DNA sequence: ATCTTCCCTATTTAAATTGCT
DNA sequence: AGCAATTTAAATAGGGAAGAT
C-alpha cells in the first residue's frame, strides 16, 4: 500500500492535432480553396502606459491584424488532421511501478464513449468555437483510413446518438484501447455569408505590444494546435455540478471563467489516480475522467 | 436524576418559562414542578429556561443541593424559600463603601474639569491638532489641585480659579492626593521613567508625588497657555448640588481614611479607578442626545457635538456610582452543582476525596495543588472548589490547546455551557475534519449560560459575544491574557473587564510554572488581586519551587489582608491546602508557612522516592553533542524499544538548532532506521496543527491504537526533534529522549514525555543528558539562557553538566522541589532556585510582587510586560504565496516519516530574523540560511 | 429543543384516562371534567397511552410527535386477548436512524438468521431476569427459578422451528405466572378480561411495557411488521415480542406486589416509571436490540 | 407593453458578449427591429449583460425570431412573451477622436489640414466608460464599439432597438 | 373542512379540519365548525386524516380501526403527515407486512434489482415532468428541455453503478434549476442556507414533496429505510428518493411560479395541496410506488 | 374546532404604614 | 417587637371576542 507518486511522472499527449489552417471556399464550390489572408491595418494613437508617464506624448504607431473572408467567398473551410495515438497508459517519463498499476486499474475503461465524444467534439464543431457562431450552415467532412464522413446538424453541448461519429469512434477506441494510431482529416465547411470576418487563434501579446495578432502559418490565418487540443477533449461532464463539457484538466479547471471544478473537491486527477493504485472502487465516469487526462497527458509529480 | 424546580416570579414570568419548565417536568402543583430527568435534560432545560427572558426567577434542587439559581434569587443561605424580604437588613458601619462612593463621586463631578480649555473646544470642533499638548485629565487635576491650594477644598464654594502649568499637582492630603490620582488616571496611568524614584518610593503619597506631567500627559507642549485657559460654566443648579453632597459625603467619612493601612488603601483606589472608567465608558458609549453647548466633551461617529460637558460629568458620576453599587453589591451568578463530581475518586483518583478533609465554610482558601500529571489535577481542581458549594471560578490555563483540553474534560464529565465558558481570543481556524456528526470531541464557543447584572454598568452593554462570555461566566475556562490585565493597563479601559470578573470569582491557574518570571510576577498580582475580595486561589503545580510557591502564598496573604481589613474583620490567617496525590493537609497559616510548606515538601518527596524510578537519566561524556545525539540514539534504540521498535524525543532549545540535529541525523549513514519529526513553534496554521493531533494520537500508549498510526511491523526508529513546546502541555509518551540541557525544569518536564503513560519502569537508562548546550559552541560566557534561567546576572562557573548536574540520577520533581540557594554558580537546580526568589521576592521593587504605591503608577505594566516578547512580526502564507522574504524551500528527504503540507496560516518571525529569509519549508519551518 | 433528550433518556411515561387532552399555552395537558388542567413533560414523555373516554387534539399530537412521543390506544383490538390491533401512533415525521432496519431485515428474510435471533431474543427473557432483581418477591437465585430457566435455555438451543419456539414460550411464560402465585398464595389464572387486580395490573403493565417496547423500536427505526416470533397465538408483531423480554422480570412482579400489597393503579403506575428509570430499561432495550441486529 | 426575452446560454467556449453582439447584429439583419422594436439589458452593471429584452408594442412571437436565429440556436434561450408596464430603454452614444472630427474640419469649413489640426490640437479625446457591445457594420465596412446608456423612453426606435431623440 | 383524496383505485384518504370526531348514535361522525354533523361511511375510505384544529376521541379511535379505517395525524393541508401506524395485510384478522413492503425489501436486496429499480424511478421521473404540465412554468416539450430528458435517459439506461446515477441525477435536476433560472431572468444556484424567495420557497416546496411522498409511502406501508439513489447512512432517504419524482416536475415550477409573483407561504402552500388535489399527486406516487415494487 | 392573542374584569395577593401592647 | 387593623396597589385568574391554521 500507500503507493507514492513519482516525482518526474509524465505521460505524452495522444491527441495530435495540426494547425487548422483556414481558405475559403463556396457552398457548392467546395474545391477552389483560397487561403485565408490575414490583413493588418494601422492605428494612429499615444501610448499610455503606468509606468512611463514621460513617454505618453508621441510613439505607439501600432499595426492590428483582423482576417476576413474575401468578397466572392462565402464559406470557411478548415482543415486539421486529428491523430489519435494509443497505449496512453505508457508513461513516458515516468516509469512503471505506478504507471503499470493504472494500466492495471484503467483496463476496465470504456473506450467507447471516451473516443465517440472526441469525435463528436471533431465533428459537431467544437473546434469552431467564434466562426461557428451566427453560421446558417455546419457541414464536417472526416476522412479517415480512406472512409469519408459526412456531418450537418450536430449539436455541440450534448453528445446525441448519430451513426457517422460512432463508425469512427470505433476504430478511435480500438487504438486507443490498443496500440498503434488513427488519423482523421477534418475539413469544416461553415457558411458564415458573403465576406464575413473570420476568427483565427490569438498569440499572446504583452500588456502593451500591439491589439492583437493572429494566428499566421506562412501568411496565411490558421488556429493552434493546442487550441483543438483544447476541443478535442472537451468531453468532462462527470464533475459535481456538471452542466457543459469543460476541457479535461488534471484540475477540472477553466481558465476563462476564473474557477475550477474539479479542484478541492477530491474529484481531482491525482487523488484519482493514487485511489487507483491504492486500489479502491472507482465508477466508470472518474475512471474515464483519468484515462481521458492520460491521452492529454502532462507531467503529474510532487 | 431526580430533581425539583421552583419559581419565584411575578408577571407572565411566571408564566412563559412554565410551558417550557411543563414541557421536562411534572406539575406538582403551586408554581412547583418534581421529576426525573437526564443531565442533557438539565442542559436543554437550562437553555431554554435562561434564553425565553429577563427576570426568570427559578431555583433547581437536586436531592437537596441547589442545582441552579436562575436569577440573583437569594434563595438558600440555610433553609430555602424565605418569606418576605422588604429592605433595611444590616445597616452597618459600611465605612470603605461609603469611602469609595465619596471618592468616586468626587473625582467623577471633577474628571473631565479640564476639556473646558479652548484647545479641546478646537479640537472636538476640528481645527487643531486632535492630540492635546497636555491631557485634559491632567488640566482637571490641575483646577482641582489649584482649587485645593487656594481655598479649602472640602467644605467651600466651588469656583475655578485661574490656573497654570504645573508639573505636579499631589501634595500631601491622602485624600486629596488619592482624588487628585482618580482624576489624573481616569484614562492611563503615568509612567516614571526615573532609577532613583523607582529604586526608593513605596508609599501612596511619598511615590504619588514623583508623579509629574511628563509621564504621557504632556505630549508635546506648545500650546500650553491656551490649554490653562478656562471657561466656569458648570456652575448650574444639579452639578452644584451633586458636588456638594458627595463632598460632604466624602467630608463625613475620610476619617476612616486614615485608619487603613498602605495595602488597604492600594485596592480601594484601584476599585474606585476600576468604577470611575466604567461609568465613564458607560456614558461615553450611549448617546444621550440633548445638551446645553457652550461647552462639549465627547463626539459621536459623525462628529457632531454631543454631550456637553456638565450632563457629561453628572452621567460619568451616576454610572460610577451605579457601577461602585452592583460591583460591591453582588451576588455573583455561580455555575451548576455537577453531579459526576461530588462521588467518590476511584483507584488513580482516590486522592480526589481529600477534598473530604477540607472546610467547606471557609471564606478563603489558597490551594498549593503539587499533584503528578495524569491524576486529574483540574478534575480535583474542580471538586475542591465546589467542596465549599457552588462553583464560580476562572481557570486561567497557559495556551489555547490546553484550555481545550480543560473544557473537553469538563464538557464530558458533567459541565455544560450554561455554567462553562472556553475563551481563546484569537478566532484559530483549526476545524476538525472527517466526521463532524461522529465527532465527540471539539469544544467550541457558544456559551448560552447566564447573563450576569453586571453588564449593565459596562459600557455599550458590555459588548458582544467575547465579553459576555468574559464578564457573566460562572466557570470561565479562559487563556490567562484575559485574566492578567485585572492587575491593570497602560492606555485603555481593559482592565476593567477581568477586574470585575476576577473581584466575584474564583482564580484557578493551573501549572503556574511553564510561565516566564515576569509572568508569573503579574500572575501572583493577580492572585493577591483575587485574595483582595475574599476569592479563593488553587495554584495547581507538581514542579513547584519552594520561592514561588512561598510568594503565591505571601501574595494571597496580603491580599487577604485587604479583605479581612477591608469588612472590618480580624485577620486569623489563609487556610492554605497542600495537596498532591498521596494527601492533603488543611493549615489556618497566618505565619510560618516555610516550615509547614517544606515539611509537606518532604513528605511528597518521600512518597515519590520509595516508588520506582520511571526516570534514569545519563549525563553523556561525548562533548560534541551532534555524535552524542547519534551515540545516544543507538544506545537508546539498542536497550529501550517495543521488539524494535523505538520512540525517541530530541528534545533541543531553539529552532535553528532543531533544523541542525534535523538534518545532521538525516544525513546520519547508519544501519538504524531513523524517521524523522520537527516539532517545534514555527510552522504555519495548517502545518503545525496536523503536527499536534498526528502526534498527540501516536504517542498515546495507554491503549495499544498507536499500533495503526505507525508502521510498527518494521523495526523502526521514531525521532521527534522538539523545541521546549514538546515540554509543556504535550499529553506525549516517548519510549526515550535525549535533551539538550538548558534547565532542570526542562529536564523533569521531558522526563514526564517518557513512560508517562506506562508503569513499566526502565532498566538501564531512558534519558541521556548531552553534555553542553549548542550555545556553548556560539557563546561559551553564557549558553543555557535561551529557554532557561542563566542570565547576565546569573552566571554559571562552569557550563559542564558533569560540574553542574549529577552524571546518573532519577530525574522526578525532588530537585525543583527541594529548594537550595547555596552553589548557584555550579549546579543547575541551585541557579534555578536562586533566580526564582530573586525575582519573585517579598518585595515591591517596581516589577516585583508585593506592589504597593506602584500600581497606582504605569510602572508595573510597563517594566513588567505579560509574554514579552521579541518584536514578532508575522510573516503569512496566503495560498501557497508567501508574504514576506520567506523562500520557499525544499527538505532533505532522507528520513522524513510525515511531512504534512500548508497553504494558509502565518509564521511567527523574530524582527532579527526578518533581515534575513526566514526560508520556510514544509517539513521544518523556520531557520538560517 | 437544542439536543432534545435523547429517547432513551426520557423518564415520563403516561397513560392517561377520561380526560380531554389539548394544547394550552403551548402545553400538552389532559383537562378532565371537574375542570382540572394537568400539563404533562411531552419534551420527556416515552409514551402517552389514552385509555377509555379520552379525547387529543391535533396540536397536542402535533407537539408529542416533534417531541418524539408515541400515542396508542387502549381500546380497538385492545382486549388483549387477540392483540390484534392496539392503535399505536409513532412519530415518523423525524426521520429515523436506517442501519437497525438494514441488519433486522437481512437477519428477517434469512430464516435461519431470523429463528438464531428469535433464540437471542428468547434468552433475553433469562438475561432480563438476572439482571433485573427485585427485593420484594420472587429471589431469581432459587432451585424452581432457576430449574425453570435451565429448562428453558436446554429447550430453547434445541429448538428446531417457530412452533418449537411458541411451546417454550408457552412453558416459560405460563409456568412463571404460576410460580409467583403460588409463592403469593393466590390461585391465578390470566385473564385479560378478569377482575381481580392480580389481572387488572398485569394488563396496565402489559400496556407499559407496550409502550416501552415500541419507544425502544420506534428509536432505532424498527418498525412492528417484522416480528421474530410467528404463531397462532401471537399476533400483534415485534412490540410484543420486545415487551414479553420484561413481564416477568419487570411487569409480572411489579403487578403480582402490587395486588398483594394493595395498590392502586396509581401507585402501581408510579412503581412502573421508578423501575423503568431506575434500572434504565429503555437504554436497556434500546442497546439490546442493537445487540440483536448489529451486522 | 409586451416584452420577450434572448438569454445567452452556453457561452463560455466564446465569451458571452460576443454571442450577445452576434445576437444583436442577427436581429438587425433579418429586420425586426423596423422602427418599434427595442432592446433592453436587465444586468447592466459593468457587463452588456447575457439577456436582450424585446418590447415590441404590437407583441413579439416566439416563433418569428426563433426562426430570425436559427444561427444562435445551439447558445441560446427564449423566454415566453410576458408583459412590463415599464422597461427601462437605452440609446446609442457614440466617440469621436481627432482625426474624425479633422475630416469634418476639411469638409465643412474648408480649412486646411494643419489649421484643423491647430484648433483641435489641446481638445478632444474624450473617453467612454458605459457598457457596450461590439457590431459588425455591414453598410460601412469596418466592426465598431457601440455605447449604451440609460434614457427617457421614445416612441421612436431606430434599427438596432435604441431610442431616438 | 372535509377532504377527498384518491389513493390507489377506490379508497379514499379523508382529511378532515376544524372537526370534532367522535361517535354518535352508534357511528363515527364529526361536529364541524358550522356546528352541522357529518357521517362517515365505512366502506369507501381507509385512511381518515385529522389536520388542524381536528380531535378524535378514543371510542371512535376504536370503531375507525375496527372497521378497516386506518387513522392518521396531518399537518393542515393533508400532505404534512406527522404521526400513524404501519398498515398491515388487514387491521384485525392478522399482522403481516403489506405485499408492497415486502416486494420492496426483495427488490432493494438483491443488488440487480436495486439498481434496475434506481433505472426505474428515474424514468418515472422523466415521465412524472411530462405527466404534469404546469402553464406558469417552461414547456416540457421545448427543444432544451427534451434534449435534457434525453440525456438523462440516455445517461439512466447506459448506466451501471450509482454514482453515476447520482451524478446524472445531480445534473438532471440541476439543468431543470438552470432552465427555470434562465426562464425567469435570475440568477439560481441551489443553496439550502441562501434568503432569497426562489430557494427558501424552493426548499418549503421541497419540504411539502418530502410530506406527500412520506404519505405514499406509509399508505402502501413502505418503510423510510431502504433508499435507492441515497445511501445506507441517509435517514429517510426513501422519502427524498420517492419525493424527487415531483420535485422537479411539479415543486420546481411551482416554487419559481411562487417567487416570481411574489406571495406569501401560506398562499403557496394552498396553491401545492390544490396541484395535489386537482392531479391526483398522491395517487400518481401511490401507482408509481405499486409500479415500483411490483415488478 | 382549536388555539392564540388581547381586552376587559375584578378578583385576588403583597406591601406599606402605624397605634397598641 | 409583634400585631393588628386598614389602606393601597400590583398582579393573577378567567371569560369573551376576534384572528389565525
Ligand atoms: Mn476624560
Ligand atoms: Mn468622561
Amino acid at each position: 500500500t500507500k503507493l507514492k507518486a513519482p516525482a518526474v511522472l509524465a505521460y505524452s499527449r495522444k491527441i495530435n492535432p495540426t494547425n487548422a489552417l483556414m481558405f475559403a471556399v463556396n457552398w457548392s464550390d467546395r474545391d477552389n480553396t483560397t487561403a485565408v489572408m490575414v490583413g493588418t491595418k494601422t492605428v494612429a494613437g499615444t501610448q499610455s502606459v503606468r509606468g512611463n508617464p514621460n513617454d505618453a506624448d508621441k510613439g505607439n504607431i501600432q499595426t492590428v491584424n483582423f482576417a476576413n473572408l474575401p468578397h466572392n467567398k462565402n464559406t470557411l473551410l478548415v482543415k486539421y488532421n486529428v491523430k489519435f495515438v494509443g497505449d496512453v497508459f505508457k508513461a513516458e517519463l515516468g516509469g512503471g511501478e505506478y504507471s503499470n498499476t493504472l494500466q492495471t486499474a484503467l483496463e476496465n475503461t470504456d473506450f467507447g464513449t471516451l473516443a465517440y465524444r472526441y469525435v463528436y467534439n471533431i465533428a459537431a464543431g467544437r473546434t469552431l468555437w467564434r466562426n461557428r457562431v451566427g453560421a446558417e450552415s455546419i457541414e464536417t467532412v472526416i476522412t479517415v483510413n480512406d472512409q469519408t464522413f459526412t456531418f450537418s446538424d450536430l449539436l455541440v453541448n450534448e453528445f446525441d446518438e448519430d451513426v457517422d461519429v460512432a463508425e469512427i469512434a470505433d476504430m478511435v477506441a480500438g487504438v486507443l484501447s490498443g496500440e498503434g494510431f488513427v488519423t482523421l482529416k477534418v475539413e469544416h465547411y461553415m457558411l458564415l455569408g458573403e465576406g464575413s470576418e473570420v476568427f483565427p487563434s490569438q498569440e499572446f501579446v504583452e500588456n502593451s505590444k500591439l491589439s492583437k495578432q493572429l494566428f499566421d502559418l506562412n501568411g496565411q490565418a490558421a488556429m493552434h494546435d493546442q487550441k483543438i487540443g483544447n476541443a478535442i477533449r472537451t468531453i468532462d461532464t462527470w464533475y459535481e455540478d456538471a452542466t457543459t463539457p469543460i476541457a479535461v484538466e488534471p484540475y477540472g479547471s477553466v481558465v476563462r471563467n476564473g474557477v475550477a471544478y474539479r479542484a478541492g473537491n477530491k474529484t481531482d486527477l491525482f487523488t484519482l489516480m493514487d485511489g487507483a493504485v491504492n486500489g479502491k472502487s472507482l465508477t466508470e465516469e472518474d475512471q474515464m475522467f483519468v484515462t481521458a487526462n492520460l491521452i492529454r497527458g502532462g507531467v503529474f509529480g510532487g | 436524576m431526580f430533581i425539583r424546580i421552583k419559581c419565584f416570579s411575578k408577571q407572565p414570568i411566571a408564566k412563559k418559562v412554565s410551558r417550557e419548565v411543563s414541557a421536562y417536568l411534572e406539575y406538582t402543583g403551586n408554581n412547583t414542578w418534581e421529576g426525573h430527568i437526564s443531565g442533557q435534560g438539565v442542559s436543554n432545560l437550562q437553555t431554554k429556561l435562561i434564553n425565553v427572558g429577563k427576570g426568570v426567577k427559578v431555583v433547581c434542587n437536586y436531592q437537596d443541593k441547589v442545582l441552579f439559581a436562575i436569577g440573583n434569587v437569594a434563595m438558600s443561605d440555610t433553609g430555602s424559600v424565605p418569606k418576605y424580604t422588604t429592605k433595611k437588613v444590616y445597616k452597618p458601619d459600611d465605612s470603605i463603601f461609603t469611602l469609595k462612593q465619596g471618592l468616586v463621586g468626587v473625582a467623577a463631578l471633577w474628571h473631565d474639569l479640564g476639556k473646558a480649555n479652548s484647545y479641546f473646544q478646537r479640537k472636538l470642533r476640528g481645527e487643531c491638532n486632535p492630540s492635546d499638548p497636555v491631557r485634559h485629565e491632567w488640566v482637571s487635576g490641575v483646577i482641582v489641585s489649584t482649587f485645593a491650594k487656594g481655598n479649602d477644598w472640602l467644605s467651600d464654594d466651588f469656583i475655578i480659579p485661574e490656573v497654570k502649568h504645573s508639573d505636579n499637582v499631589f501634595g500631601d492630603d491622602q485624600v486629596l492626593n488619592a482624588v487628585l490620582w482618580l482624576i489624573n488616571t481616569h484614562h492611563k496611568k503615568g509612567l516614571v521613567e526615573d532609577p532613583i524614584y523607582r529604586a526608593t518610593k513605596t508609599m501612596f503619597t511619598e511615590t504619588l508625588q514623583c508623579v509629574n506631567v511628563n509621564g504621557g500627559w504632556f505630549n508635546y507642549g506648545d500650546n500650553i497657555d491656551e490649554c490653562y485657559k478656562i471657561d466656569t460654566s458648570f456652575i448650574t443648579d444639579t452639578y452644584v448640588k451633586q458636588l456638594n453632597r458627595y463632598r460632604k459625603k466624602l467630608l463625613a467619612t475620610k476619617h476612616i481614611w486614615f485608619t487603613l493601612g498602605e495595602d488597604q488603601k492600594i485596592a480601594i483606589l484601584q476599585e474606585c479607578r476600576v468604577a470611575l472608567m466604567l461609568g465613564d465608558s458607560n456614558f461615553s458609549s450611549d448617546l444621550i442626545g440633548g445638551d446645553g453647548s457652550h461647552l462639549y466633551a465627547n463626539l459621536d461617529e459623525c462628529g457632531n457635538l454631543k454631550q456637553t460637558l456638565t450632563q457629561h460629568l453628572l452621567g460619568v458620576t451616576d454610572c460610577a456610582l451605579k457601577a461602585l453599587f452592583t460591583i460591591n453589591h453582588h451576588k455573583p451568578v455561580k455555575a451548576n452543582f455537577i453531579p459526576t463530581i461530588a462521588e467518590k475518586g476511584e483507584g488513580k483518583f482516590a486522592w480526589q476525596n481529600g477534598v473530604n478533609m477540607v472546610d467547606s465554610s471557609i471564606d478563603n482558601m489558597f490551594c498549593i495543588n503539587m499533584a503528578s500529571t495524569g491524576k486529574g489535577k483540574t478534575l480535583a481542581n474542580l471538586k475542591l472548589l465546589q467542596h465549599f458549594g457552588n462553583v464560580r471560578c476562572s481557570f486561567g490555563l497557559g495556551m489555547v490547546s490546553l484550555t481545550k483540553q480543560t473544557a473537553k474534560q469538563f464538557l464530558d464529565m458533567g459541565v455544560d455551557y450554561n455554567s462553562a465558558a472556553m475563551v481563546t481570543g484569537f478566532s484559530k481556524s483549526r476545524f476538525n475534519l472527517g466526521s463532524e456528526s461522529l465527532d465527540q470531541d471539539e469544544v467550541s464557543v457558544e456559551y448560552w449560560g447566564q447573563t450576569s447584572s453586571l453588564s449593565k454598568v459596562f459600557p455599550n452593554n458590555n459588548a458582544g459575544f467575547k465579553n459576555k462570555k468574559l464578564l457573566s461566566a460562572p466557570i470561565l475556562v479562559t487563556t490567562t491574557d484575559h485574566l492578567v490585565k485585572a492587575s491593570g493597563v497602560k492606555k485603555g479601559n481593559k482592565q476593567m473587564l477581568p477586574y470585575v470578573r476576577c473581584m466575584h470569582s474564583d482564580l484557578v491557574l493551573d501549572e503556574i510554572d511553564d510561565y516566564g518570571i515576569e509572568d508569573m510576577v503579574v500572575l501572583a498580582r493577580l492572585v493577591y488581586l483575587t485574595a483582595c475580595y475574599g476569592n479563593k486561589v488553587i495554584i495547581s503545580s507538581a514542579t513547584i519551587t519552594p520561592a514561588i510557591s512561598n510568594i503565591f502564598y505571601e501574595a494571597y496573604s496580603s491580599g487577604y489582608k485587604v479583605f479581612c481589613a477591608n469588612k472590618q474583620t480580624t485577620y486569623k490567617g489563609v487556610n492554605v491546602v497542600w495537596w498532591d496525590e498521596f494527601g492533603i493537609k488543611v493549615e489556618k497559616v497566618t505565619d510560618q508557612f516555610s516550615n509547614l510548606n517544606t515539611r509537606f515538601v518532604n513528605k511528597r518527596i518521600t512518597n515519590l522516592l520509595e516508588s520506582t524510578p520511571k526516570h534514569k537519566a545519563l549525563v553523556v561524556d561525548q562533548d560534541d553533542n551532534m555524535e552524542a545525539v547519534k551515540q545516544s540514539i543507538t544506545t537508546l534504540h539498542n536497550a529501550h524499544n517495543s521488539g524494535g521498535v523505538s520512540f525517541g524525543l530530541i528534545r533541543t532549545t531553539t529552532i535553528k538548532d532543531c533544523v541542525a540535529v534535523t538534518q545532521e541525523l538525516q544525513n546520519w549513514e547508519t544501519d538504524l532506521s531513523i524517521k524523522i519529526l520537527c516539532y517545534h513553534s514555527r510552522f504555519v496554521g495548517d502545518t503545525k496543527a496536523q503536527m499536534e493531533e498526528y502526534l498527540s494520537k501516536v504517542l498515546n500508549r495507554k491503549g495499544d491504537e498507536y499500533k495503526k498510526f505507525v508502521d510498527t511491523t518494521t523495526p523502526t526508529a521514531y525521532i521527534v526533534v522538539a523545541t521546549p513546546v514538546v515540554e509543556v502541555g504535550r499529553d506525549f509518551d516517548f519510549d526515550w529522549a535525549i535533551i539538550e540541557p538548558s534547565s532542570e525544569r526542562s529536564i523533569v518536564q521531558c522526563a514526564g514525555r517518557v513512560l508517562r503513560h506506562r508503569s513499566s519502569t526502565p532498566t538501564t537508562h531512558n534519558i541521556h543528558i548531552l553534555k553542553y548546550p549548542f550555545k556553548f559552541y556560539r557563546n561559551s560566557n553564557i549558553c543555557y539562557d535561551v529557554a532557561g534561567y542563566e542570565s547576565k546576572g546569573y552566571k554559571l562557573k562552569s557550563k559542564n553538566m558533569l560540574d553542574i548536574y549529577k552524571k546518573e540520577s532519577i530525574v522526578n520533581s525532588v530537585n525543583r522541589l527541594q529548594g537550595d540557594a547555596a552553589f548557584y554558580t555550579k549546579s543547575l537546580t541551585a541557579l534555578e532556585h536562586k533566580v526564582l526568589l530573586d525575582k519573585l521576592t517579598t518585595d515591591i521593587a517596581d516589577t516585583n510582587v508585593f506592589v504597593g504605591g506602584w500600581q497606582l503608577t504605569a510602572n508595573p505594566h510597563e517594566y513588567c510586560k505579560w509574554r514579552r516578547g521579541t518584536k514578532n512580526e508575522d510573516l503569512v502564507l496566503t495560498d501557497g504565496k508567501w508574504s514576506g522574504n520567506v523562500t520557499t524551500t525544499k527538505p532533505i528527504q532522507s528520513k522524513i516519516w510525515r511531512k504534512w503540507q500548508g497553504e494558509n496560516g502565518s509564521i511567527t518571525v523574530p524582527e532579527y530574523l526578518l533581515d534575513k529569509t526566514i526560508c520556510y519549508n514544509d517539513f521544518y519551518g523556520g531557520y538560517e540560511n | 429543543m437544542q439536543k432534545q433528550i435523547l429517547t432513551s433518556q426520557k423518564r415520563n411515561m403516561y397513560i392517561l384516562s377520561r380526560c380531554k387532552v389539548l394544547v394550552k399555552n403551548g402545553q400538552v395537558c389532559h383537562l378532565h371534567e371537574d375542570g382540572n388542567v394537568y400539563t404533562v413533560p411531552y419534551a420527556n414523555t416515552v409514551f402517552i397511552g389514552l385509555a377509555e373516554g379520552t379525547s387529543i387534539t391535533n396540536e397536542a399530537m402535533s407537539m408529542l410527535a416533534a417531541n418524539g412521543v408515541i400515542v396508542f390506544w387502549t381500546k380497538g383490538g385492545g382486549y388483549d386477548m387477540f392483540a390484534a390491533d392496539i392503535i399505536c401512533h409513532l412519530p415518523q415525521a423525524d426521520y429515523r436512524p436506517t442501519k437497525y432496519m438494514q441488519n433486522w431485515v437481512r437477519l428477517w428474510l434469512d430464516e435461519e438468521k431470523k429463528l438464531s435471533a428469535a433464540k437471542e431474543i428468547l434468552k433475553m427473557r433469562v438475561d432480563s431476569l438476572s439482571t433485573h432483581v427485585h427485593d420484594f418477591g420472587v429471589d431469581v437465585e432459587n432451585k424452581r427459578v432457576s430449574s425453570i430457566v435451565n429448562k428453558f435455555d436446554k429447550g430453547v438451543t434445541q429448538a428446531t422451528s417457530f412452533e418449537s419456539l411458541l411451546g417454550h414460550e408457552g412453558t416459560f411464560v405460563k409456568s412463571l405466572y404460576k410460580e409467583y402465585a403460588l409463592e403469593y398464595e393466590i390461585e391465578f389464572k390470566r385473564d385479560h378480561k378478569s377482575a381481580d387486580n392480580y389481572n387488572k395490573f398485569l394488563t396496565l403493565g402489559n400496556y407499559y411495557a407496550y409502550g416501552i417496547a415500541r419507544s425502544s423500536l420506534w428509536a432505532l427505526g424498527i418498525d412492528n411488521s417484522f416480528p421474530l416470533l410467528h404463531g397462532s397465538t401471537r399476533r400483534g408483531g415485534l412490540v410484543f415480542d420486545v415487551a414479553d423480554i420484561i413481564k416477568t422480570s419487570i411487569i409480572l412482579p411489579l403487578a403480582f406486589h402490587a395486588a398483594d400489597q394493595g395498590m392502586s393503579n396509581t401507585e402501581f403506575k408510579r412503581s412502573c416509571v421508578a423501575y423503568f428509570d431506575k434500572n434504565d430499561i429503555l437504554a436497556y432495550l434500546i442497546n439490546n436490540i442493537k445487540r440483536l441486529c448489529m451486522e | 407593453y409586451n416584452t420577450i426575452s434572448i438569454t445567452v446560454v452556453d457561452a463560455d467556449d466564446v465569451g458571452v458578449n460576443f454571442v450577445v453582439s452576434k445576437v444583436l447584429s442577427t436581429l438587425h439583419n433579418k429586420g425586426i427591429f423596423n422602427g418599434e422594436v427595442g432592446v433592453t439589458f436587465p444586468r447592466m452593471d459593468k457587463n452588456v449583460g447575457d439577456i436582450i429584452t424585446l418590447f415590441s408594442k404590437t407583441g413579439v412571437d416566439r416563433k418569428v425570431l426563433t426562426s430570425t436565429l436559427n444561427t444562435l440556436t445551439d447558445f441560446i434561450h427564449i423566454g415566453k412573451p410576458k408583459e412590463a408596464d415599464k422597461v427601462k430603454t437605452y440609446r446609442k452614444v457614440d466617440t469621436k477622436s481627432k482625426g474624425k472630427l479633422i475630416r469634418r474640419c476639411i469638409k465643412r469649413k474648408g480649412v486646411s489640414a494643419e489649421t484643423a489640426e491647430s484648433l483641435y490640437g489641446n481638445y478632444k479625446g474624450e473617453k467612454c466608460k458605459l457598457p457596450y457591445i461590439v457590431v459588425n457594420s455591414k453598410s460601412t465596412g469596418q466592426r465598431f464599439s457601440m455605447f449604451l446608456e440609460e434614457c427617457e423612453n421614445s416612441e421612436k426606435f431606430n434599427s438596432y432597438g435604441l431610442c431616438i431623440v
